[PDB]
RNA sequence: UCGAACCACCUAGUAGCUGGUUCACAUCGAAGUUUCCCUCAGGAUAGCUGGUGCUAGUAGAAGUAUUGUGCGGUAAAGCAUGAUUAGAGGUUGGUGUUAAUAUCGACCUAUUCUCACUUUAAAUGUGCAAACAAACCUGCCUUAGCCUGCAAGGCCGGAAAGAAAUUAGAGGCACCAAGUGGGCCUUCUUCGGUAAGCGGAGCAGGCGAUGCGGAAUGAACCGCUUAGGGAUAUGUGGCGUCAAAACUUAUGGGCUCAUUCGAUACGUGAAAAGGGUGUUGGUGGAUAACAAAUCCACCGGCCCCGAAAAUGGAUGACGCUUAAGCCCAAUUAGUGAUUGCCCAUUAUUCCUUUGGUAAGGGCGGAAACUUGGAGAAAGUGUAGCCCUUCCGAUGUAGAUGUGGCCUGGAGGUUAGGACGAAGCUUAUGGCGUGAGCCUAAGAUGGACCGGCCUCUAGUGCAGAUCUUGGUUGGCG
RNA sequence: GCGACGUCGCUUUUUGAUCCUUCGAUGUCGGCUCUUCCUAACCUAGCGCCGCAGAAGACGCUAAGGGUUGGAUUGUUCACCCACUGACAGGGAACGUGAGCUGGGUUUAGACCGUCGUGAGACAGGUUGGUUUUACCCUACUUAGCUGGAAAUUGCGAGAA
């Protein structure tokens, strides 16, 4: 029914600063800043040091549980990537 | 605390003015109470040896002891009856303490899952597992 | 309502059992019967002269009247709040003479023979013994139980 | 529309009427080539037997089993050969059917008939099917069994009431495992008998010497 | 007034039809079935029931078992009387063929498929018997039977005891008489019908005729069955509020999110397959690679859709969702063996009544510190002769009893009344279970009348589209 | 888009049963009039999708919100045409609706006819003529007033968005 698989982690570099208040997070860059909200399920947000590591645990789980921890994986490193690298966004037409 | 103690019930087949010393079947069961425990003990010898509680006699039914008291695993071979999938049998290995412990479990996850209830459950191999 | 007579609803009642059909004993011939024994009334058929009514065939009672070849029998009927002890007149080949007292005629004479061996007679004879009691058991075949599938 | 879709009669809430000294006046059922395919066919051929076994004490009419005979069968061609396959029915509709027609025009309205007179006449025929009834066997090789969980469910539409596959571990027409059975033939344990066979059972009797004389 | 006027009379015409039929309590208490009837809206007859009984009645007892001993042919089963039939191919007809060939029927075979006919083949049933003459050891008589004695009948004495359970809540008849003779529901099974909240049955239970307790609600279901009270404890059902009880249990095992979740049976049935690429469970079978784990097939729902109506809208209401849902468990918390807790016309116990004619004991004078009774009378019945003891206590139709109630009058007796009788009024109390009685007080009444024992009847009224009188609403 | 074969859920303005309620009276269809309700959507409304280039249709889903006619013949319901229209959808409300109307059909007593019957008469066959009572009562609604009222008339009882 129930059971634990593993633990997610994500690494901070410099030039990128996350912290850890009021469960959220904040990350900033040298090309841009961004800030959201990423609560679920036995998702905590803890940052365990300032620039040391993005980690996010749950304690239970199922597929529910489990197929909502790593998209706050999916989203926190676009966070760390958007304020240094950016995504550019292209349209076009025809006629 | 978990209900549904083990009992070792054993039992001849009123000796016999035919057979005059007919083989004794022994085979323990777990049970709220000991005349539950005969009346399931009567239950196998009427199908699994074709005796009557009435045409046979109870030897001594007997309350198993325990185990110093400690955690252990349990694979339970469960045999299960409903109209959900006639006759299933099961493994469900548990973690418990005491082999009453873990059937417990046993039985409180079928009636909690599959609905089947006392009655409709037999048990098999309440046995441990080292790893 | 339709049809009530004497022979209703007794297709498988008179009729004959399985290979076993013709001619009654000889035995039912040679029977003897007196004024207050019992007979069980089966009515067979294979005579066809004398059959009572089907109610008076598992039914057994006094003989009150041995006629030259008629048995008259008296049977209880419980009509509805009362039993009527009816006189019915068949022939003997429809009669056997019923056990149902060899129960004690049987035991009473020996039970008294030993009775009295017991109070008087010449000696007692130990007789049959005692039944349920308890016992340390000794088994001769261990075994178990759990499942056949 | 015109005729009750043979749900009125799913339960056994009456006697079975045999065609007897009692039914005179019986209709001819639309189901009658229970056989398809090979027809000489010998034994030793297909290794799997499988049943058709239902479920419940559901009541399937004339209709649907007629179907079965041609719908279970038809989707060999498409995916297997006919002379690959045993199609062989394994029922028949004895249950001669009554049907009370109510409403007459030799009378009245609404007033001629107050139920009397009223009873049944000949209109068809069905089937009661009771737990553990044989809808149609199935012979097959290896590579055909998966086929006809299609053909099946095909008719198995068509029929009032479901049914399943019965994956069996018996050779056909004979009371014998298929494990032991490749070990039976290497002994010669079972004779022959044109489409089916029979058993060289123990109690063996003289008659049989089949040693040289 | 006319498909036979009107008046009076026969005539109070007859009505198996409709309506009504006047007090109390107590003791019991049913039936809608049998047969017969121009019978089926009714009768008669049995059964049911009451009263009065008679009688030597632990027996000629039993809706029960045991033991023996009979009986049976339904369930299941199985397919000979039949089947039902096609599948493998080969005597008898017709025929399409070139003495060679089939062809379908009949047949021939191993079968087959699934049914009514088969068999001492159930369960449940039911018939019988089971301790003082049923066996004996004997001895009569007429001998009926059969050629002295057997056996037989009507007898009989000498002798006989049990080393078929229970209740052993007493057996047996008899008489008189009602009421009932429209049942219905239900369990189990089952005939007919498309079906039914359908018709017809068998069995038992009910309702009727009956409450109480709770399934929100209901003649029937679940408990329990019923004199008036108190307490203790339960039953069914419950314990989030309504609502007494877990003041929301220290609850434990899982399950469940449901855009109408789900949640007390029987109410009627709720939802039928079907699938999935869904959440949880299980079995068959790979890789050690999915895009250090990842598969190919299904079993199982909870759950998603499939699915829908018309006043507004129902788990009963709110509401509940890390439950107050579901399935399992629990019962003071893995510390040590019991009743977590709340509710009854039930149970237990305690008083009180009342009946049983239920048992007893006194049934005319003595003492335990204060009075009551083992001194209140020989008695159906009361304000009981007195104590005390057991048990039962509902009830429609009906029956019966009452030292029982009441009205008018008679024969007796006792007695009132102008110092106020009947009557009448009632926040006039009391006292009787009640019918009712008695009292007081009338800024009522004015002249008759109460108690008791018998007698007597035009004797009790809420209800008849009652009758008569009067009033009233609507209504200024 | 459905159609072989078929089947399986749910359907009432359904064909009949059932005999449960009503026999000391629930007054008969249809209309008129008026209100409501449902969606299984007829129209408009929202995308969707095709051998949907424009045009124009095509299939589908979502939505009860609004809308859904005027006539001829028929007592009609239905049906049929006529014509408009975006289209003239399908239902419930005791087959919504007579102490509201109407009285055409059912509708009796008159009469004629057809068949039937010996006849009186019968026909659920046709034709014609044929009562339609009562609100002044309670509530519902509709408007129209009046007056009490917070322990919703009471305790002094005490709570201020
Ligand atoms: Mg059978
Ligand atoms: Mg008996
Ligand atoms: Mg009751
Ligand atoms: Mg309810
Ligand atoms: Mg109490
Ligand atoms: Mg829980
Ligand atoms: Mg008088
Ligand atoms: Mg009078
Ligand atoms: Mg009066
Ligand atoms: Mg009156
Ligand atoms: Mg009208
Ligand atoms: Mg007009
Ligand atoms: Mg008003």
């Amino acid at each position: 029914m129930v059971k634990v698989k593993s633990l997610c982690t994500l690494q901070i570099p410099e030039g990128v600063t996350v912290d850890v208040k009021g469960r959220k997070v904040t990350v900033t860059g040298k090309r841009g800043t961004l800030t959201k909200d990423l609560t679920h399920l036995q998702l905590d947000l803890r940052v365990d040091k300032k620039n040391r590591t993005f980690t996010v645990i749950r304690w239970f789980g199922s597929k529910i549980p489990i197929a909502c921890l790593n998209t706050t994986k999916a989203h926190v490193q676009n966070m760390i990537t958007g304020v240094t690298k950016g995504y550019r966004f292209k349209v076009r037409c025809a006629y | 605390k978990p209900h549904l103690r083990h009992y070792q019930v054993v039992g001849r087949e009123s000796p016999s003015e035919k057979n005059p010393e007919p083989t004794v079947y022994k085979f323990e069961v777990f049970a709220p109470n000991f005349v539950v425990a005969k009346s399931r003990f009567w239950r196998m010898m009427r199908v699994k040896n074709k005796v009557k509680a009435t045409h046979g006699d109870v030897l001594s039914c007997k309350v198993v002891k325990d185990a110093k008291l400690v955690a252990r695993n349990y694979l339970v071979d469960i045999a299960y009856y409903s109209q959900r999938c006639g006759y299933t049998r099961m493994v469900k290995e548990f973690r418990d303490v005491s082999k009453t412990g873990a059937v417990s479990q046993a039985y409180h996850d079928l009636a909690s899952r599959h609905r089947a209830r006392y009655h409709n459950i037999e048990v098999l191999n309440v046995k441990s597992i080292p790893d | 309502v339709h049809s009530y007579g004497y022979k209703s609803g007794t297709r498988h009642l008179f009729a004959k059992k399985f290979r076993k059909h013709g001619a009654p004993s000889v035995s039912t011939i040679l029977t003897n019967i007196k004024v207050g024994d019992y007979v069980d009334v089966v009515a067979d058929s294979a005579v066809r002269e004398g059959m009572p009514h089907k109610y008076y065939h598992g039914r057994t009672g006094i003989v009150w009247n041995v006629t030259p070849r008629g048995v008259g029998v008296i049977i209880n009927k419980p009509v509805r709040t009362r039993t009527l002890r009816k006189r019915i007149c068949v022939r003997f080949e429809h009669v056997r003479k019923s056990r149902c007292q060899e129960a004690f005629k049987a035991k009473e004479h020996q039970f008294q023979a030993y009775l009295a061996a017991k109070k008087a007679g010449k000696a007692l004879p130990p007789l049959k013994k005692s039944s349920r009691m308890g016992g340390i058991v000794r088994p001769k075949n261990v075994e178990v139980l759990a499942r056949r599938v | 529309m015109a005729r009750r879709p043979s749900r009125c009669y799913r339960f056994c809430k009456n006697k079975p009427y045999p065609k007897s000294r009692f039914c005179r006046g019986v209709p001819d059922p639309k189901i009658r080539n229970f056989d398809i395919g090979r027809r000489r066919a010998t034994v030793d051929e297909f290794p799997v037997c499988i049943h058709v076994v239902s479920r419940e004490l559901e009541q399937i009419a004339s209709e649907a089993l007629e179907a079965a005979r041609i719908q279970a069968n038809k989707y060999m061609v498409k995916r297997a050969n006919k002379d690959v396959f045993h199609m062989r029915t394994r029922a028949h509709p004895f249950h001669v059917l009554r049907i009370n027609k109510m409403l007459s025009c030799a009378g009245a309205d609404r007033l001629q008939t107050g139920m009397r007179g009223a009873f049944g006449k000949p209109n068809g025929v069905c089937a009661r099917v009771r737990i553990g009834q044989i809808l149609l066997s199935m012979r097959t090789k290896e590579a055909y069994v998966p086929q006809a969980f299609e053909a099946l469910r095909r008719a198995k539409m068509k029929f009032p009431g479901r049914q399943i596959i019965v994956m069996s571990k018996y050779w056909g027409f004979t009371n014998i495992l298929r494990t032991e059975y490749e070990a039976l033939r290497d002994a010669g344990k079972l004779e022959q008998r044109g489409t089916h066979c029979k058993l060289i059972a123990p109690k063996g009797k003289i008659t049989m010497r089949n040693v040289m004389a």
